[PDB]
């Protein structure tokens, strides 16, 4: 099967800019591609095809060019509902298609520092035989953060899980939570519990800390 | 209308069998392929194969080929996608979309809503709803945050509000994170003025129809 290799895997744009994003086939497929938008939790829906026509109802800021192995899909004034995951479709000798991987298109904005905060676990959750130590990265940009456990100065590794949320529809941050997961032994016999976080928009790593107990 | 129309959310578990189907209407269904479309979580789009349902011929994608049926009831206006043993690996979202003729040829240019799949050894489980609260360093005239951890609950979704939908600026309620034990687990929080920590009281609202179960959490100082 031919693979599409769309490029690059985010592309950051701000808004009322141009995003060319770029889609390449293993083997020419003359002008056989497709390109579709995919928003979160919504159906695909087709904006290019042929490689540079629009389908009816996508606005005239949305292009398309390339034939045999590059393509490129341009959004040339970029506007708030715009922002989405694109991917390419390859139908050369259909039925035979593939799709490539997907791009998705961020709102580029200036670089926001996350506020850091620490919650212990609950005296309720304790009874259950766990604890969960929680670390709120709130309100920063760029997505890319590192969030770091240490419990009595001991980095920990697989015992954390990350979310994060869609990118905000008015301030075009985000926010990341990691949840550390422990016994209530093993939480009970050690004191100091740390979340360090690292940022581009940190001079130096933010640590919150608690002391269990206090 | 041109739509197709989907069957409903499914949750099963593992080896179960499973039907669900795609309804086109507002068209001659006969006349066009459709095709089936597997998009995994947090995954791209895959092609799973086509039928034409004036015939019930079939075009599967080498991947999928044997491993699902896909068929058709022209009676019905409607396409299927089957499985006889489903695994967890199949849990993902399933799209039908027409493939154009004519207009758009060769291009999925109607697509419908998507059909959500879990497949899960887990069981239904009402969550655990705990308090993530204020910190006592929270900063003198600042801004402080506080939340609800909402654990161990199965299968989506839940949902969250804060004083009965009265506060929701500066509300981020997290997507659900699936733990190694098959439940899933997440916290809502929301920054408020410290000042008002003393004064104004904060509940979290949390409701997971699927166990029928209902909580309200007052979230306060230590």
């Amino acid at each position: 099967e031919i693979v599409m290799t769309q490029s690059p895997a985010t592309l950051s744009v701000s808004p009322g800019e141009r995003a060319t994003l770029s889609c390449r086939a293993s083997e020419s497929i003359s002008s056989n591609l497709a390109w579709y938008q995919q928003k979160p939790g919504q159906a695909p829906r087709l904006f290019i095809y042929t490689a540079s026509t629009r389908a009816t109802d996508i606005p005239a800021r949305f292009s398309g060019s390339g034939s045999g192995t590059e393509f490129t899909l341009t959004i040339s004034s970029l506007q708030s509902e715009d922002f989405a995951v694109y991917y390419c479709q390859q139908y050369n000798n259909w039925p035979s298609i593939t799709f490539g991987q997907g791009t998705r298109l961020e709102i580029k904005r200036t670089v926001a520092a996350p506020s850091v905060f620490i919650f212990p676990p609950s005296d309720e959750q304790l009874k259950s035989g766990t604890a969960s130590v929680v670390c709120l990265l709130n309100n920063f940009y760029p997505r890319e953060a590192k969030v770091q456990w240490k419990v009595d100065n001991a980095l920990q590794s697989g015992n954390s899980q990350e979310s994060v949320t869609e990118q905000d529809s008015k301030d075009s941050t985000y926010s990341l939570s990691s949840t550390l997961t422990l016994s209530k032994a093993d939480y009970e016999k050690h004191k100091v519990y740390a979340c360090e976080v690292t940022h581009q928009g940190l001079s130096s790593p933010v640590t919150k800390s608690f002391n269990r107990g206090e | 209308e041109v739509q197709l129309v989907q069957s409903g959310t499914e949750v099963k578990k593992p080896g179960e069998s499973l039907k669900i189907s795609c309804k086109g209407s507002g068209y001659t269904v006969t006349s066009y392929w459709i095709g089936w479309v597997r998009q995994m979580p947090g995954k791209g789009l895959e092609w799973m194969g086509f039928i034409y349902p004036g015939d019930s011929e079939t075009r599967y994608s080498p991947t999928f080929q044997g491993q699902v049926t896909i068929s058709a009831d022209k009676s019905f206006n409607t396409a299927f996608l089957q499985w006889s043993s489903l695994k967890a690996s199949d849990t993902a979202m399933y799209y039908c979309a027409r493939v154009g003729s004519g207009w758009y040829p060769y291009t999925f240019d109607i697509w419908g809503q998507g059909t959500m799949v879990t497949v899960s050894s887990a069981s239904t489980k009402g969550p655990s709803v705990f308090p993530l609260a204020p910190s006592s360093k929270s900063t003198s005239g600042g801004t402080a945050a506080l939340g609800c951890l909402v654990k161990d609950y199965f299968p989506e979704p839940v949902t969250v509000s804060w004083n009965s939908g009265a506060l929701t600026s500066g509300v981020h309620t997290f997507p659900a994170v699936l733990q190694s034990s098959g439940l899933y687990s997440l916290s809502s929080v929301v920054t408020v003025p410290s000042s008002s920590l003393g004064t104004q009281t904060y509940i979290c609202n949390v409701n997971h129809k699927p166990s029928n179960t209902k909580v309200d959490k007052k979230v306060e100082p230590k």
